[PDB]
């Protein structure tokens, strides 16, 4: 814990990216969060809304 | 313009699918204008 600030910078960078990567897989009210799923079983207009 | 069966009138829109749209007349998915339809048993043939 001596290197408090620097280890917190590295923590924050990893934390930011894992946050940002988790968010790829959030729904946001779309039926899936993994894009090909939405394309897999919808008409193109309904798909483009989702 | 064309004639189709009265139940078939449903099919004609952008983004919609079915063998009329598939094999007879594709609309672009970003069409502009109007679709107009009515019966024609005088053309019933």
């Amino acid at each position: 814990s001596a290197l408090g600030k620097l280890q917190n910078v590295v923590n924050q960078n990893a934390q930011a990216l894992n946050t940002l990567v988790k968010q790829l897989s959030s729904n946001f009210g779309a039926i899936s969060s993994v894009l090909n799923d939405i394309l897999s079983r919808l008409d193109k207009v309904e798909a483009e809304v989702q | 313009s064309f004639v189709i069966r009265g139940d078939e009138v449903r099919q004609i829109a952008p983004g919609q699918t079915g063998k009329i749209a598939d094999y007879n007349y594709k609309l672009p998915d970003d069409f502009t204008g109007c679709v107009i339809a009515w019966n024609s048993n005088n053309l019933d043939n």
